[PDB]
């Protein structure tokens, strides 16, 4: 025949190779398409979709619907932090199992701004203000409220618009991140803190709750596929 | 203003004076089947304004300790009008809906609820061997409701919202079509549903399209002294509807 | 034959393609299709809300 | 190209655009960028969304069981195994593919076929380079029940010849559901009544894969585990779900333990 | 293309057109069409009847026989096996083919050829990779009488040697009958007088097979198996033909033994 | 060098195909031939039947 | 030789693959075709005869 | 090309021009070149620098470790095997990357995989040709705790399977760092605190590589060594640096023993 | 399928080859290159910078 | 296909590459760029230092 010669590589199967083979079943013919609504094309139309995030993901709240939900009240000095976690969103307590981080953990790399939504569920007679702040790292946590304003924040005025979206932007010395905890790749800290108070009348709540949601922006990106830690088992299904 | 909107379909109406918008899931409006997406020959029946038009559904008391509620389609609807009579006689149907949620309250109440169609909401049991039963998933008009926390049985439905009685977050359901009816905002939800499933038509009984489900994420909450009875109610119109296979009624 | 762009970076590069089988189930997965479509999850609403306003006027 | 947005420049505002505001109870999410809550410069972006196509995704080859026969039937496995077609026995493909509610792909099957010797009071072992077939039932096709019967004639059935220490053998599939996709959750029951199965298990009906050894055994004993291995390709996929959050239990139902949403934490703030 | 014909919309009729009455009474069967007997609307058809082509429906491989030989001639089996090559030793592939009266095709003929060790008083085994040869004899050619005899030269005889751990090795054979065409049920006698051999195997006269292997016995004992292989291609088949109820006997009659019909059931109406 | 459509869907579609042998019996298989005529077994009759009429007048 | 490498699926004997083998008979010359009455293409001609129905299949 | 410069023709000369006199107070060097101190004649000179590229020095493939696994687990070897991925194990290709501070590149990963008989009380050995996975995990992926856990399914890890007998198996890998450029040395620390790990192992995170047998262990015992082979492609480098002077001590650090500069003369004035 | 002949070398790995390989990343999109000063291209831009030269190179 | 010279002396000539991959790290190795500056190591000054001249006027 025609002289040739095998190199490396000529018998492995690999698990990421494209190469044709036989179909088993020539000149089958397949069912026609139709239009079924709601084609996904990219993971990035299902990152860039809002989640609720479980921001209040204490011991006693994770089965129930507490975790999704932190308390703010009216209270009688200025109040304190609300909250506060160090942003990873594939890393963190906090957002690795929302639809944004949970498509982040068949990665190892992500880059690109994330928006973290907020929502005030007091009354119609209740209303505050709040500062949503991010800080890039490098000098730790912001643990006064004036630190935290010298950081990235929206100030949020509770209103008709019952949300305010703290964008968070890329700011990093690297093009991407690691989706893992890694110490060169840290990312910086969100945080809320009480801007005014939640002022209500007496024939309304003195409590309210805020909910947070996570989605991608329009200039995020991953790269390489990896198996999720998330599922597993010890013996097949049956 | 962008709070006041009606919705005409056949003889019946809806007002809403606070909505925020109406989903339309997927971009993709309710329409009948075409001929080159059609698969049964025989010709479809299409009753337009007779089965579509809105249905009230029975409703529901919303408590500062509920965990939800859950109506499966299209058989919430099968004892509902002609609706219900074209479901019996016909082996095919297919229809779109649009499905709405009305929830008044005060100003001085508040709470947040999720309003979320879940095409193809498959559930879980209680124990790991068996099937959940019928009288579990489906309540017909009447709700089957979630629980706060693990429930126990043998083809009882696991209802625990953490999981949404499908073994997923319940912080996820926002890749569904929904909206949220947050008491300080608005005091309804509308989606409009298209036709979803992987085949053109399909049994009306044996069969689920979708569930809506409503589920708290911030619990009902008012000073003593205010309305302690705040009700959901779920009124859903059939769009596009068309069946095809008469043959006697029953469904066995 | 069919020739078409490698992926390639930032700041030869093509690669040829021929089939050999008669069905398009034979063929090598379509990797370079990219086209999206985010706004049917993202943007699910009747009326078209414009960042800068109001959601809800 | 699958690059990413640009970052504009911006500078100071004071207006009466309020990007930043956005009520939530519509189903629509925000749209705003880094260019609406602060300054920001020009960033011309390049990277790319290519591999998070679902046709990257989902196209890496995975094992979906693997299944024991043996020449001697040494400890209960038969002169030939059998497996009914399903891709719900193993968690990690499982779980990528109920991203999505409807399916419609090619698959490309490849099979990793090994064999170990067994332990035996036979002496004297010099047994040939083993040669296996893998066949390819139909639905409502006539099965084994033994190795040597009148079914692995394989006259209309589809099936692969191969002999050890050759690459591992594949063939493509094609798209082949009654319906338009693949169903990864239906909500009904297999019967008008609504009894019997529930759940997707009623849809499934996707034939069973035998497999023997072609030679005759040989005096001590051999036993071979093949591993079948699915990619899908040429994908479309519609209607996505959340990811599990919980472990599966069945390969047939999805009926779970109740399990925490996330991981603990101290308090509310943590550093 | 093979694509089917589209449903025409129709509405209400009242004319002297019967489309649905007939008389069967006429060897035409009626055309009739959903269109004929009730309303129906346009459907635009893309199924096609693509894999119902009979170059698609025979035309896949087929085992015909094995046969086994044996290096130490253990079980009576020689050092070589031989066949007689026909395609009715098997109940499957038989069946397809008889469901046509004549065939003309090409084949092409594959091998899968597997050995084993066996049971001997011989210790130490280290016996080489076996190498077999496969002769075609065309009809009237020469023929083994041991397995070191001149025949095995293969001066005009098409051979075929292949070594164990290869792919099967394959050979195409072209359309080489007598006749215009393979006769697969001959309802004549092989003589004038009427008497001789009656049936399809008057006109069977297609050669024999010869498998040995061609190393040297070695001190232990190896049975080599043979299992033959045919594929029809490019076939043009003539007068269908019912295919089988019965049960085949004899691979050179058609003899049958008396069958039902169909299967019981309990009454005239069932559920 | 033949180049063909390949079997594909429903609502690149091409292979080459180039023969190595001498004799046309060593050829792949022909599948995509879907020429039919039922007309020989379905209505062998002399005179044509139209469906609306009677079959015996 | 030229450079190639062996992917999966090499040495595989799939029986419903179509490939191009070496003729055992080179240069043999085929019976002419002629017209056989009833040329069958495809089982759909089959299929669309008419055939009795056994509706009276009790067991006697 | 690559070719070098040709001497040029040079007579006396006596001007004020100076080309042999300089100041190497400057960071400049000279640019003499014979045609400057001596008369010289014209050559023309084909001598090319083509293998003198970065692109020829460094794509060459080099061993980077082995790691050993055994069946059996004689000799605490385990059923699989496991790598963290780094250059810098290995004296010899460390060395010669680390002539560059930054460099990005491709790899092409050869793996050359052998196995061997162990001693053992077991009688009687015909063990089956072995078959062997090679998984690489990406940061932060499930690994491997026995050989026959769920991360061996390879949903998305890549992952390659090979058999003994042919050819060594290879994958390209892309250009894959974070940054723009891997990094060979890196100042800093991993803490803004200026604690923790200091040098290039803070920049290091490159993922695993896990090996097993995929055969099950037959009565006696087989070790399987794999050694790991890169090669850089398509290589940038930048900011070059001296060659090493020292013998590294560690794969994570720098950190040296102080060592001659060049070896001993007897006297300034040697022949 | 197409005749072939191996030829010597078929299956060797020479360590001083190109060829090309799979990929086991595929469409992995790579970090945009920048210009970082002092790119080298040959060693002969390396061997041609001036270097001390140790010309007292006795044992002490 | 991409025809180029090959590395030939001193005092046929082309060899014929077809990338069969849809990746540009799968291909072989750039081997016949011999691109230099030697300039940025070798003369890395402000001022243009001319050999004849005086280093320091
Ligand atoms: C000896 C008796 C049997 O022991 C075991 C022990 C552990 C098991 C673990 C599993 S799994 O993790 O659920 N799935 C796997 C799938 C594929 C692979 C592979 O190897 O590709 C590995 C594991 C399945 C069966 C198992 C049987």
């Amino acid at each position: 025949g025609l002289p040739t010669m095998l190199t490396p590589g000529s018998t492995q199967f690999l698990t990421s190779d494209d190469f044709q083979s036989p179909s088993a079943m020539p000149q089958f013919d397949v069912t026609p398409e139709m239009n079924i609504p709601g084609q996904v094309r990219n993971l990035m139309e299902i990152a860039e979709v809002d989640s609720v995030v479980p921001i209040n993901n204490l011991q006693a709240n994770l089965k129930t619907m507490e975790a999704y939900r932190v308390q703010v009240r009216s209270t009688d000095e200025m109040g304190g932090q609300i909250f506060g976690f160090p942003l990873q969103p594939g890393a963190s307590s906090v957002l690795q199992r929302t639809l944004l981080g949970e498509i982040l953990n068949y990665y190892t790399h992500w880059s690109g701004s994330l928006k973290l939504t907020f929502v005030f569920c007091g009354s119609a007679m209740a209303t505050g203000k709040f500062l949503l702040a991010y800080s890039p790292p490098g000098a730790g946590a912001p643990d006064s409220r004036k630190n935290a304003m010298l950081g990235t924040h929206v100030i949020w005025d509770v209103g008709l618009q019952s949300s305010c979206v703290l964008c968070v932007p890329w700011i990093s010395q690297t093009h991407y991140r690691y989706v893992v905890d890694d110490k060169y790749t840290a990312s910086g800290f969100i945080s809320c803190w009480y801007q005014t108070n939640v002022i209500v009348p007496a024939e309304a709540q003195k409590s309210c709750y805020i909910m947070c949601f996570v989605s991608a922006c329009n200039d995020f990106s991953v790269r390489m596929l990896r198996d999720t830690q998330f599922i597993k088992q010890d013996t097949f299904y049956q | 203003s962008d709070r006041v909107r009606s919705i005409t379909l056949g003889n019946s109406t809806i007002t809403t004076q606070e909505c925020a918008n109406v989903v339309v899931g997927y971009g993709v409006w309710p329409d009948y089947l075409s001929d080159e997406e059609a698969t049964a020959e025989d010709q479809p029946t299409q009753p337009d304004v007779a089965t579509c038009r809105f249905y009230t559904l029975n409703s529901v008391k919303w408590e500062m300790q509920s965990a939800g509620w859950w109506w499966k389609f299209p058989d919430a609807l099968s004892e509902m009008g002609l609706f219900g009579q074209n479901m019996q006689y016909h082996y095919l149907g297919r229809s779109g809906y649009t499905i709405h949620v009305q929830c008044n309250a005060s100003k001085f109440h508040q709470g947040c609820l999720l309003v979320v169609c879940v095409p193809e909401a498959e559930m879980g049991c209680t124990n790991a061997e068996n099937a959940p039963t019928y009288g579990d998933l489906c309540g017909g008009e009447t709700a089957k409701q979630f629980e706060q926390n693990a429930v126990t049985g043998e083809t009882a439905v696991q209802t625990a919202v953490c999981n949404a009685g499908m073994g997923v977050g319940v912080g996820n359901l926002t890749i569904y079509p929904h909206q949220w009816i947050n008491l300080r905002t608005n005091n309804s939800a509308t989606i409009v549903m298209p036709y979803i499933n992987s085949v053109p038509m399909d049994n009306m009984f044996r069969h689920n399209n979708f569930t809506l489900m409503i589920i708290p994420f911030a619990p009902l909450d008012y000073v003593t002294g205010a309305s302690s009875y705040i009700p959901i109610t779920v009124t859903v119109a059939p769009m596009s509807a068309e069946y095809n296979g008469l043959r006697l009624a029953g469904h066995q | 034959a069919q020739v078409s762009t490698q992926k390639t970076g930032a700041h030869i590069i093509h690669y040829t393609n021929i089939n050999y089988y008669k069905d398009a189930a034979s063929n090598s997965a379509n990797r370079q299709d990219f086209t999206q479509d985010p706004s049917k999850f993202t943007e699910p609403v009747k009326d078209v809300m414009i960042k800068s306003l109001p959601a809800l006027n | 190209m699958g690059r990413v947005a640009d970052t504009i420049a911006r500078g100071p505002s004071n207006s009466e655009q309020i990007p930043a505001l956005t009520a939530v109870e519509t189903g629509h999410t925000s749209q705003v960028d880094p260019s609406d809550t602060m300054q920001t410069r020009h960033v011309h972006n390049y990277h790319s969304r290519s591999e998070s196509s679902i046709e990257n995704f989902l196209c890496r080859s995975a094992c979906v069981i693997y299944i024991k026969y043996s020449s001697a039937e040494s400890n209960n496995l038969k002169r030939y195994a059998e497996w009914v077609i399903n891709t719900r026995q193993v968690a990690q493909l499982r779980r990528k593919m109920e991203m999505f509610t409807y399916i419609r792909c090619d698959m490309e099957l490849t099979f990793v076929i090994t064999s170990h010797q067994e332990m035996s009071t036979a002496t004297n072992s010099d047994v040939p380079v083993q040669t296996h077939q893998i066949m390819y039932v139909p639905p409502g096709g006539p099965v084994p029940t033994s190795v040597n019967d009148y079914v692995w004639q394989t006259s209309t059935n589809p099936s692969i010849f191969w002999t050890e220490g050759n690459a591992p053998p594949r063939m493509s599939i094609p798209f082949m559901s009654i319906g338009n996709a693949y169903t990864m959750f239906y909500d009904g029951w297999s019967n008008f009544s609504r009894d019997g199965i529930y759940g997707y298990n009623s849809l499934n009906n996707m034939g069973t894969i035998y497999a023997r050894h072609v030679n005759d055994s040989s005096p001590g004993g051999l036993t071979s585990t093949i591993r079948i291995y699915f990619k899908p390709k040429h994908v479309k996929a519609y209607v996505p779900r959340p990811p599990r959050l919980c472990q599966y239990k069945k390969a047939k139902n999805v009926n779970f333990d109740v399990e925490a949403v996330t991981t603990e934490r101290a308090s509310l703030v943590t550093t």
